[PDB]
Order: C-alpha cells, then structure tokens, then sequence
DNA sequence: ATCGGATGTATATATCTGACACGTGCCTGGAGACTAGGGAGTAATCCCCTTGGCGGTTAAAACGCGGGGGACAGCGCGTACGTGCGTTTAAGCGGTGCTAGAGCTGTCTACGACCAATTGAGCGGCCTCGGCACCGGGATTCTCGA
DNA sequence: TCGAGAATCCCGGTGCCGAGGCCGCTCAATTGGTCGTAGACAGCTCTAGCACCGCTTAAACGCACGTACGCGCTGTCCCCCGCGTTTTAACCGCCAAGGGGATTACTCCCTAGTCTCCAGGCACGTGTCAGATATATACATCCGAT
C-alpha cells in the first residue's frame, strides 16, 4: 500500500511448474488435441514433459459496485470471462470490435483484481501514443481511487518520473506507448509486472519485432491482449499472438502452420476449422459489433468495374514489356497515368478537362461525385497513394469543390483542426481526402455517409478499418462503399487475394463469435 | 645483339600522318619508350583484371576495359572504337 | 493548384551541410573558416567522388555484375593511388 | 599456302605477332586470347598517331621538317588529354611551356 | 550579464575534441543519396552495398581532412588564420590534382 | 615418414606452403625457388610483429587490452619509417594525430 | 565458400609479442589487408627484378633485393637479417 | 643601365625557350660519383647513366621551383624564400 | 675507383646554376638563403635515386651503373623518364 | 610626351653530320594437325533488394544578432637584393693509352616441375563470458571579468 | 589582478555483444620418385670506362652602388564566431508483395597451347645528301632616360 511498503512487492529484489500444473489440469478438460503441442515439444523439448507424464466460480452477476456509473450487460459478460480467465492461470485475447468499449472492461477487471483479491499493481499498459490520454481519462473516471502516470516526455522528464515514482513504487498503472517500452526497458524490466496489457495488439505480429523481443524479456505473472481484429492476413500471425500469450503451450509455429495453413488437408473441408474452433474457444473472445447496437445500418458495398483509357492502355503495355523496378508500376498505371513523369502533356501545364478523361477511374469518379453533389452527400476518398492524392486534389480544384486533406505528412494540430472543421455543423466541405493507413483510430468522421475506396489494399483489414471511419457509432443514415476496380489488370489480382484473405478470416474467426 | 624496337612501325605511321616530315633519333627513342610504357601499363591492368575476375586468360574484353580505365575521356573512346574496328575486321577475314 | 509537380529536392551536394564541412575542417585543425569555403569544398568533393565512382562502375561492368561492391571501390581507390585498409 | 600477316589481315601497321609474343612471355596470364593482340596493337597505333600528329604540327609551326623532343614535349603539354596521360613522365631534352605569372610582369 | 567565451576558445576546444574521436563526420543518408546521384550518370540501373558506400565515405572524408590540413598550412604561410578558397586552390594545384 | 610443416622446419609462424602456392599462382615468374617462400614468410612475420608491438604499446597507453584501428593508426603514424612505408595508405576507422599549429594557440 | 586469410598467423604472432592482449575484428581485417599489400609489393618487385635480368626463377636473392628496395632505411636490415636467419635454419634442418 | 626586373624577365623568357642542361657536367658528375661511394666502393658509371641522372635532377628542380614561385606569390611577394620551398615540399608530400 | 676521393662537391652546384634553374622555373627575384636549401634538396633526391640504382646494379652482380638501372630506379620512385631506353 | 642604346629577329651562305635508302641473313611468325580443359550455357535457389506509404524521438541544422578581432589597406624605412664590371678559374674539347669487365659460348648438373597417396592444418559453425560502451556525480582544471 | 562558472577527467556500477575457444571435416601441404633444362662456372674477347694532358675562353666570383620591396606599425570596417530559439530531417521500427541478381553444380564445345616445317620480315651494316647549325649583317622594337 504505502510506497515504501509497496516497494517490497513491486521491485524484483531477487520450468515454472507451479502454475503450469494447474494450467494443464484445467486445460486438458477440453479435447485431447491440446496436448499435441506438448507431445511434440517433449521429444523436441524434454524439460517440458515433466508435467504431462504425471497426468472458484464467481459469476459476478451485476455491474461492479466499486466502479462509477452503470456497466452494460455484454460488458458484464466480458469482464466475467476475464475473471474466469484469471482464475485458471491462463491468458486470452479480447477481440470486440472498435468502438464497442474495451478499455472500460479492462479497467473494471483491474478494479476486480485490486478490490476483490487485493493486489494494487503493478500493471503495465501498452498502447499507441495517441490513446494514452484516452486511457488515463477512463482510469481516473471509472475507478478514481488509483494512481497512474503516462510516463512521457523527453529523456529528462521520463528519468525524473522514473526516479520519483517508478523506483519509488508510487503507482498502480504505468501506461506507456509502444516506443517507450523499447526506449526504457532496463528501468522497466524489474517491477515483476502482475499483468501486461497491450491495446491494439495488431502491432505484435512479427516475432522478430524489437517490441516482441523486448516484451519476451519482461517477467510477468500473466498477460492479456486487446485487439479489434486478430488474424489480418495470415494464420502464423494468430499463432504469434497466442505464442506471446502462452509460450508454455504455443511454442511450435510449424506445428500450427502445417496443421491448417501450411498444409490444408485434402479432405472436403471444415474438419480442421472445427478443430480450430475447439482449440481457440477457451482462449479468444469476440462479439458481433451488431450484436447489441442496432443503430448503424449495414454498408451497401459495391464494385465499379471500370475499364482503361487509351493512354492508360499504352502506358500499361509499355510497363508490361521489358528505370522502373517493381510490379507496383502496374498499380500506378492502372490507378492514374499522370503519376509517371512525362505523361502530363507539355512543359506548360494546365488544369482543364484534359485529366478527367485521361484516367479511367476518375471519369466514373467525377460522375459519381456530381450525382451525389446534386443529392446532398459528402465524400471520403481513401486512396492508397499520397502522391496520387495530390492529383485528385488538383482535380477537385478544377471542379471547384472543397478540400479537407489529412495525409501522413499532416501535422497533428492540422489533423485535429481538419477533423474539427469538417465534422463541425453545416459547412462548405464536400470531399475529404485521406490516405487509408493514416491517423490510427482517432478519427470520428461520422458526419458524412459516402466513402469511396479509390484503391484496394493487400489485406482487407486495412480497408475495413478505413470504412469504419464512417460506419462507427454515430452516423445513422446510410453507408455507400464505392471501391473502384479496373479489370484485366493487376488490380483484379490484388482484389482476389484480398477476397481470399477475407474469406479465411471469416471462416476462422467470424464463426467463433456466432457461438459467442 | 638484335635488340627489338618499334622504330620501323612508328616510321610507317609517321609517313602516313605527315608524309613530308621526318624524325630524329632521340625523338624515335622517346616514341619507342612511350609505346613500351603504354604497353606495360595496359597489359598490367588487364592481367590484374583477369586475376580479379578469377579468369585464366587475357582477351579483347579485358584489353578494352583496361583501355577504358587508363585513358582519359576522348582518348579512351576513340581508342576503343579503333580497337573494336580492328578486331571485327580481323575476325571477318 | 498544379500540385502534381511536387518539389525540387534542392541538391544532394547541398546535402553536405555547412556544419559537416566545419566538422571536417576542425578535424583538419583549422580555427577560422571563411564563408566561401563551403562551396569550394562541395566542388572538390563532387570531383573526387565522380573520379572514384567512374572506375568502380567500370570494374563492376567488366565483371558483368549489377552491384558495385566494396572490392570494386577498393580496387578503384588503389588504381588512383589511395590504398584503403579495412574492407578487404 | 601463301602466308599473310595478322597485321595485314586486321589492316594495321603495328605488329600483331610481336605483341602476341610479348603478351605470352611477359607473365601476364596463363593464356592469351586471339583478339587481344589485335586490339592492343590497334590501340597502340592510334595513340602513336594521335601524339605524332600533334608533334608534326608543332614542328611545322616551328618551321622544321624533322621533329625533336622539344616538339614532342610541346605537343604533349599543350594537349590536355595527353598531358593527363603523361603526367608523371619527364621527357629527355624537352623543356617547359612558356609561362610567366601575371603579377611578375611590369605595370 | 551571462558570461561569454572569447572568439576562438571554442574553436580550439572543438579542434582538440575532433582530432581525438574516430567516427565519420558526414551524415550517412545524405552521402548515400549523393553517391547514387553521381553514379547514375555513368550507367543507369545500378545498386550499391552498404559496405561499398561506407568504404567510399571513409576514403572521401580522409581525402577532405588531408586537404584541409594543407589548406591550413597555406593560410598560415600567408600570415593568416582564416582559410579561404585561394588556399584550397593553391593546395590542390601544388599537390598535382588540378 | 612423418610430415613436418616447412614453417616449423624454418622456425616460423607464417604459412610457408601457402606463401609458396600464392607465389606460384600469382603469375610472377615461370618458376619459384625453394628459399623464396621462407624468406618472404620471415619478412612478413617481422613486419607484422613490429606493427603489432607498437599497436599493443599504444593500446596499453590508452588503458585497454584490445588493439583497434585507432591504435593501429596511432602506432603507424608515430613511427617515422613505418609511416614512410604506409604513406599513401589510409586506415579505416583510424583518425589523425593530435596536432595544433603553434600560431593558432592563444597568446 | 572457404576464404583464406592470415588471421590465425597474425594472432599467433601477437600472442608472443603481447601475451595478454586481444584484437578486434576491424583491426584483424586491417592487418590482413596490410599483409596482403606488402606481399603483393614484394612479389611484384621480385617479378620485375627477375624479368630485367632475363631470369625465369624467383629465388631468395630476388626477394632480398626486393625488400631492400621497398622497406625504408633501418627497417630493411632487420627484415633482411630475419630472412637470412630463417633461410639458413630451414636449409640446415 | 636597366632597372631591377628587366634582365630577370629577359632571362626567364630565354631559359623557358631553350632545351639544354643548365648545370655544368663535370661538377654534377663529381657529385654523383661522390654520393655513390657511400653505398658501394669502386663503382663505374655509364655516361648515359650520368646524363639520365642529370636530366632527372634538373626536371625535379625546375618543377620544384615552379611550386615555390606559386607559394611566394600566394603570400603577396615576388621573392622566393626557404619557407616557400619547405611549404611546397611539405604539401607535395616529400617532407 | 681509387682516384683521391673528394668532398664538398655539392658546392659545385653553383649559385648561377641554381639561378638558371629558377629562371626556367619562372622565378623573377631570389632571396640569398635559397641556395643552401636547394643544395640540400638536390642532395637528398640524388641520394635516394643513386641508392636504388646501386641496389639494382649490385643485384645484377655488376660493377658498372647503367642508364637502364637509373631508369628503373626513377620509375620505381615514380618519375618515369623517356629517352634512355626502356 | 621624344631620342639613344641594347637586344632579339629575319635574311644569306657555307658545313657538316646524321636521317634515310639499299643490300644481306636469319630468326621468328605463319600454316597445319592434334588435343584437352577453360569457360560458356542451363538451371535451381534464395536472400536481399525495390516502391510506396506510415508513426515517433531526438539531436543537428538553420536562422538571427551582438560584437570583437582579424583582414585589408596605407605609410615609412632600411636593408637586401638586382645590375654591371674586372679578374680568375675551371669546364669543355681533342687526343691517347690501358685494362677492367660487360657480354657471348659450351657443359653439365643440381634443382625445380609434375604426379600419385596420405593426412594433419585450417576453415565454417556454435557458444559463452569478459572487455568496453554508457551513465551519474564528484573533483579538478581552465577561462574570463573584477 | 582572484573568484565565479563551465568543461573535462575520473571514479564506480550495469549490460551486451563479439573474441576467443572447441569441434568436425576436407582439401591443400607433404613425401617420395622421375625427368628435363636453366643457370652456374670456365674461358675468351673486345668495348668502353677511366686516367692524364694541353689549350681556349666562357662562366663564376668578388665588389660597388642604388632602388624597391619586405616588414613593421596604425586604423577601419566587416564578417565570422558564440549563443539562444525553433524546425526539420536522420534514424529507427513497420507493412505488403514480388522478383532479380549472385551463387553453386554440371555438361560440353571450341579455342587456347603444343609440335613441326619453312619462307620472309626485320635487324644490321654500308653509303649518300639535305636539314639543321654556325657566322655575319641589316632591321624592329622595347626600354629608360630625357
Ligand atoms: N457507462 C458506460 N458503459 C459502457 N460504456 C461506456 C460508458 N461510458 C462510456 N462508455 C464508452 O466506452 C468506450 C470505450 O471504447 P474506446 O474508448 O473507443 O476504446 P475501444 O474501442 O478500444 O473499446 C468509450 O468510447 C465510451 O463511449
Ligand atoms: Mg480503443
């Protein structure tokens, strides 16, 4: 409790079978395939076979009394699932959709840990830099009686905070960004870390990441991950998530890969995914976004199969035949020919109609913006290239519409000002330029209703997150996705690969939450 | 006895680039030493190149590269043109 | 408008910053530096770099490769009479 | 079975057989290709003609018939490519280019 | 009034702290960019290696330091302490480069 | 019988056989003698021992137990004849000798 | 993929001059380059020296004259003495 | 009576146009074969060898004096002083 | 040979000869201290070149120094000379 | 601003001497078979490159300003050079004699090239634990304005 | 001028990564034997290097005189350094997918080297003659004093 007294519990003044035995005892109650990993890394790893060879219910009905305000019943179910997860010496992944509310559930579960079994910290929380304040606010609001600091600033400020509170053990939560964890590990490697919580666990995918390696060096009683969408593209990434969760069990990537992904059985189908549902049922929890929400109506996603232009065809053939050193050149040409140097006609440059018809997509694009403009709609172009987004900006100038652009080079204050002015009440702002993988999740463009994915991405999750900039809670009229695809080109290839990835994700995970 | 020299050939070139002038003995000795020095420089560069590339033979490609590496600019390109012309004429005969 | 003509990317020779020339000058042991030194330095640097790179590219062209190697650079320096120890 | 020289075949003046023998006996490589002597002889002949034309022009400017080391030196030092090629070379009985710094001349 | 160092006493300190370290004094990425720009004027579509660029940078900085030493001697010989482009030109012409 | 390396038979540390093979493969002459590799290995050993002794002295002066390019440079440039032998050589990750002209010092 | 170098030999030489003293990788590479360069200089000078006298063998006499030509001043007599010592020991054993 | 500088310029123009050797032959030969006796006793010299030595020496000295003159000019003088020769040799790398 | 070995022959490189060399170099005005410096530099150059030439001629087991040995020594030092063979 | 001298600069004429053409031998380059091994062509393969975009830290880099000291110019002056004239002296030349020792030829033998078997030395792969880099903090030293 | 105030050196503590052993294997040294053939040694020879010696006469030496130039001193700007904001770009960490150069491993052909002859091109020795000095002489032109 007292800083000096709590120093005796925080700092680390000093084959963990002690919890491993109970872990396996509870885990083998399910299907026997769970022990296949250990029967593999027992011949592979003899030291871990010493536990296999030998071999409280708190439903927590109502919303926590110790927290402020009322807590939603589905969040009650989630936090009870976290409680059950704790009282089994196992760790899981909460995977509710963005905006459903996960920070509240996590901090309510921490309040459980602190006020029902009396362990006031330490707790490490890792999140993207933009979210830290939005964590501290809920920390102070829902359970006010707790101390926490953001551990931010220049070297001097962070060192002062470390000396004042970290080594002095004057905290309960030590919320810190992804970069801070790497920056200061030695001062932070020894707090014994009851839990380590990672919001937006999409970052921890590659096992060779510096963040991954650093996090493996930490010593913690138990872990936890928060992430809206696990398994973006591959299955090995989900394996990496699970491996970080429980390295005792998921210590064999090749096993899981050859099990489903690296080798899909030559049977008809679905036996292996039934076994996957059995395996991951106790580990990962996810709920349908539309399970309790009504409100947001579903999106009217459409494809506009545009052709090609004469100059576009010429350039595309010139690229196909064989200064340019990638297949992405095809994606540039299929996108807009002006990206190349010399395509623009003449050292004198103009802005008249000589660009609209020269680009295949932008013709139908202009038609659709017009048709919506005499209908009272706003546009959220999400191209994949900032350089091309300049071309679209020039075109919008020619048509005399209103910019509001946030690329990756837009300063944070400029970003928030643009969000404010566009999302403001009635204003002269027709189109909203934006690059898909920009801004993180701190954008709430709920005023508009029409989004046009100008290009397509390799993984569908990026597009889905981009489409959530207008389909989140809030906007309650209509959503019209208008992704543009050009036929007989590499764009068809990337669309097909994205579709197969989305189907894989659907079958693997999007059948669990139906049972959940 | 019978010391070889490039005189008889330097004279043949001279009485086609200026078929009216002559050349003194000291000048001819200087020309001979110049030809020998350039030969040694080019051949040494070519041998070093062949040794670098693990090759066991010296051929027109190494000779051309050594020329292009030792002569400056216009001399290099003109000498390369002359060498390739001579090699093609030799092979087509 | 007309943003499709983005920038100039002023000059990679101007990428050699005045503090960098000043640091090299300090290692050389000079006390006061005139204001016009920073252009002569860039000129002589560019001349030296082209002289070495021409021979390095010649070597890598003869080898029928497409990647200039530390060995090619070392050979070019040795040819110019600037033997370099430490790279092979 | 009449014998005609490799120099005659290649249309050169310098000897190709002698260059081949020098390359073989000079301990440059284990083996010597067939076109290397031709290429090297052509290059030598070109360089000789290039320097010797300039020497003859200098001799004519000096109103002389036979060229001398002074004319050779004048040609080499006046031509910039040749001056760079023969930079570290001193020519016997050559001399210096007429050159006086402007500061030394009277006002 | 805050204290101030007399002109030159910080230049001397920098001199003796830079004649004692060993690292490279030019930034890495700008030098790499300059090298690629120069190289793409002899034959397009080449690539370099990190070790090649490091060796080239080493040779380059050695060259410029050795040039600045002779420039300093020329400036001192001219009864000066400030190095001027005349000194670089003289040091390069005497050395034989140009 | 029992093999005995030529290095051991000559009382050296450097590889006499490897030196002999390099001398035969380097296109230096048609034949190489028997004592030439021994002589060359002895010379190389002497030179490397000299430079390493100076470098170790420098490293011990800097209170360190590894020789680094700084110590190699500092040992080479502080010996007049070694520096004359390596006058045109540059040592990567080396440096310069601490040297400030006396005119530049404060009055 | 084998790549030879004088690393073990330079280390053996170091361990008898400074018995307790290591060496980094970069210094090792610099010493290897130094040995290669000195070998190339001596061998090339010996080759030229044998070519001038119309000999075909490189022997200890050419090597000794080459080290006398290359090594500076007082550094040359110690190398010559070491070479002669090694040659006599080898030819007597 | 001419004024200081006129005869010097005339001499510069005269000697920059000639080709012969500016050092007497026997004194230089005596110097050469006195220096030679420090390396081996009872040597003989080809006349061609002595002439080659003289021409190399003269070329070296002329090329050194040109750089010495440039050093003197750089310091705003017209008189060459020993410091100029020392600076030229030091920069050139000979010292 | 045994011909009454002499000294101070560096004084044979006389002041007018040094002045003529300076004039060919393009020097108008000459300080009086330059002659000893010139004698020193000439003596150093000659010592180096003659040392190399004598080494060559002694390796060839000869007693006569030849123009070819001198040329080889000059080329070894990097001052290639045209006009005496080679 | 014009004269009076001294110094190249053309213009003729005689004199060698050293390029240039011619004849003679022989050594080397060309023609022709024969052969083997170097290098060219094919194909796996695989790891690192490429292009376009993103987010965050944190020093360097760029800029502005004051003010000091250094460069640059001008002035005096007092040597230290240049120029010119006699006076010796030693180089340069022509000639001669002598002998050391470069240079060539013949024999033959010792020693390097080449090849087959054999096997230790050295190189690639792997692992670990000290040497050195980095970070307070305390003491010492050095500069600058009283 | 001594006492701030700043910068640097010198002590402990981490901590981390590369240097330095240890091991297996494979491939170049090593040993033994055979066979040309370079070079080593004797002998000869004839060339050129060395040593005097006399004569001429240009170049070096010594000394004078008198400018002009190198060096020291004094002002005056101006421009470069030291220092405090503030701005940005280098430098990490990432994603997403390719494919393209670089590197073995193998087969086979074709172009080098190696011989044997044998003409003919080039080196050597000789014998002109005309190109380049070697004197003279008149003219142009700078230079320095009027
Ligand atoms: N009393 C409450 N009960 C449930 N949810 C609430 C309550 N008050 C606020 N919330 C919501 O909980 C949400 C937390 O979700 P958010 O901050 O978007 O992060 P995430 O999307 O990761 O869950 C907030 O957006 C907030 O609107
Ligand atoms: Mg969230």
């Amino acid at each position: 409790h007292d800083p000096e007294s709590n120093k005796k519990r925080y700092l680390l003044k000093d084959f963990d079978l002690e919890g491993t035995t109970k872990r396996f005892e509870h885990l083998l109650s399910l299907s026997g395939l769970f022990k296949h990993f250990i029967e593999s890394k027992a011949a592979k790893d003899p030291k871990f076979r010493q536990v296999l060879d030998v071999l409280i219910e708190f439903q927590f009905r109502e919303s926590p009394a110790y927290v402020n305000g009322q807590l939603r019943p589905y969040q009650i179910q989630g936090v009870n699932w976290l409680v059950s997860l704790h009282k089994n010496k196992i760790a899981g992944i909460l995977a509710d959709e963005m905006g459903l509310g996960k920070t509240l559930q996590t901090i309510s579960f921490l309040g459980y840990l602190r006020y029902i079994e009396k362990i006031p910290g330490p707790f490490l929380v890792i999140a993207p830099k933009s979210t830290l304040n939005n964590w501290l606010r809920e920390i102070n609001r829902w359970t006010p009686d707790v101390n926490a600091f953001i551990l931010q600033g220049d070297k001097e400020e962070r060192a002062e905070l470390i000396q004042k509170k970290l080594l002095g053990c004057d905290f309960d939560v030590v919320i810190a960004s992804y970069e801070i964890i790497i920056r200061e590990k030695s001062p932070l490697k020894k707090i014994n870390w009851e839990y380590i919580i990672i919001d937006e666990a999409h970052r921890i995918k590659n096992e060779e990441s510096m963040l991954s390696q650093v996090l493996r060096e930490f010593t913690s009683r138990n872990r936890l991950l928060i992430t809206g969408t696990p398994l973006q593209n591959n299955l090995h990434e989900l394996w990496a998530l699970l491996n970080f969760l429980l390295p005792d069990i998921f210590s064999d990537a090749q096993d899981f890969d050859d099990w489903f992904s690296s080798e899909s059985t030559e049977e008809d189908q679905d036996k292996i995914v039934k076994q996957l549902h059995t395996v991951l049922q106790p580990f990962l929890l996810r709920r349908i976004k539309s399970d309790v929400e009504t409100s947001l109506l579903p999106k009217k996603e459409l494809n506009l199969y545009v052709g090609m232009s004469s100059m576009q065809k010429k350039w595309y053939k010139k690229i196909l035949e064989k200064l340019l050193n990638i297949m992405m050149q095809l994606r540039k040409c299929c996108n807009h020919p002006y990206l190349f140097d010399g395509a623009e006609p003449g050292p004198p440059y103009t802005t008249d109609e000589h660009l609209v018809y020269n680009a295949a997509k932008l013709q139908v694009l202009d038609k659709l913006l017009k048709k919506l403009k005499e209908e009272g709609s706003r546009v959220l172009i999400f191209s994949q290239m900032s350089r091309l987004l300049d071309i679209l900006e020039d075109y919008c100038y020619f048509r005399n519409y209103e910019y509001c652009r946030i690329d990756g080079s837009t300063a944070h204050e400029d970003r928030i000002q643009a969000i404010d002015d566009y999302n403001a009440p009635d204003s002269k702002k027709f189109v909203f330029l934006l690059t898909t993988r920009a801004g993180g999740l701190g954008i709430n463009l709920t005023s508009a209703d029409v989004v046009v994915l100008y290009d397509s991405d390799w993984n569908p999750q990026a597009d889905l997150q981009a489409m959530d900039r207008a389909h989140r809670i809030g906007q309650k009229k209509q959503v019209k996705v208008f992704r543009l695809v050009t036929d007989n080109s590499v764009e068809e290839k990337i669309l097909e690969r994205a579709t197969q990835k989305l189907r894989l994700d659907q079958l693997v995970i999007q059948q669990n939450r139906t049972s959940l | 006895t019978r010391k070889e020299s490039y005189a008889i050939y330097v004279y043949k070139v001279l009485k086609q680039v200026h078929p009216d002038t002559g050349i003194s003995s000291k000048a001819m000795s200087i020309m001979n030493s110049f030809v020998n020095d350039v030969f040694e420089r080019i051949a040494g560069e070519a041998s070093r190149l062949a040794h670098y590339n693990k090759r066991s033979t010296i051929t027109s490609r190494e000779i051309q590269t050594a020329v292009r590496l030792l002569l400056p600019g216009e001399l290099a390109k003109h000498a390369v043109s002359e060498g390739t012309k001579a090699v093609t004429k030799y092979t087509s005969a | 408008g007309a943003k499709r003509h983005r920038k100039v990317l002023r000059d990679n020779i101007q990428g050699i910053t005045k503090p960098a020339i000043r640091r090299l000058a300090r290692r050389g042991g000079v006390k006061r530096i005139s204001g016009l030194i920073y252009e002569e330095t860039r000129g002589v640097l560019k001349v030296f770099l082209e002289n070495v790179i021409r021979d390095a590219v010649t070597y890598t062209e003869h080898a029928k490769r497409k990647t200039v190697t530390a060995m090619d650079v070392v050979y070019a320096l040795k040819r110019q009479g600037r033997t370099l120890y430490g790279f092979g | 079975a009449k014998a005609k020289t490799r120099s005659s075949r290649a249309g050169l003046q310098f000897p190709v057989g002698r260059v081949h023998r020098l390359l073989r006996k000079g301990n440059y490589a284990e083996r010597v290709g067939a076109g290397a002597p031709v290429y090297l002889a052509a290059v030598l002949e070109y360089l000789t003609a290039e320097i010797l034309e300039l020497a003859g022009n200098a001799a004519r400017d000096n109103k002389k018939t036979r060229i001398i080391p002074r004319h050779l030196q004048l040609a080499v030092r006046n031509d910039e490519e040749l001056n760079k090629l023969l930079g570290r070379v001193t020519i016997a009985q050559g001399g210096v280019l007429p050159n006086i710094q402007s500061v030394l001349l009277p006002k | 009034k805050p204290h101030r160092y007399r002109p030159g006493t910080v230049a001397l300190r920098e001199i003796r702290r830079y004649q004692k370290s060993t690292e490279l004094l030019i930034r890495k990425l700008p030098f790499q960019r300059l090298v690629r720009e120069i190289a793409q004027d002899f034959k397009t579509d080449l690539r370099f290696q990190s070790s090649a660029v490091m060796a080239l940078q080493e040779a380059s900085e050695a060259y410029l330091v050795a040039l600045f030493e002779d420039t300093n001697l020329c400036a001192i010989h001219a009864k000066r302490v400030t190095i001027m482009p005349k000194d670089i030109q003289l040091a390069r012409r005497i050395r034989g480069e140009r």
